[PDB]
């Protein structure tokens, strides 16, 4: 699964976690097995 | 306050909506212990201090 984030919101992808992006529109299984990583692009995706 | 003296708020006969504090991305933290932050709503105490 690949999306884009503000880096505050990294927190709530996970199993079990809450907040606005995981209540609304990525929700992950409490059962989840899987990786979850992310890096800044503050370099690629800002103007 | 400066924390050798620290000020503390008696909070009581009011209602208490704390959706509005759990949702505020300012908050760099908001570690709950004997109970968790989605929780607060349903749940509710003779006081609280702040």
């Amino acid at each position: 699964d690949s999306f884009v984030i503000r880096g505050d919101e990294v927190r709530q992808i996970a199993p079990g976690q809450t907040g606005k992006i995981a209540d609304y529109n990525y929700k992950l299984p409490d059962d989840f097995t899987g990786c979850v990583i992310a890096w800044n692009s503050n370099n690629l995706d800002s103007k | 306050a400066s924390v050798y003296a620290w000020n503390r708020k008696r909070i009581s006969n009011c209602v208490a909506d704390y959706s509005v504090l759990y949702n505020s991305a300012s908050f760099s933290t908001f570690k709950c212990y004997g109970v968790s932050p989605t929780k607060l709503n349903d749940l509710c105490f003779t006081n609280v201090y702040a």
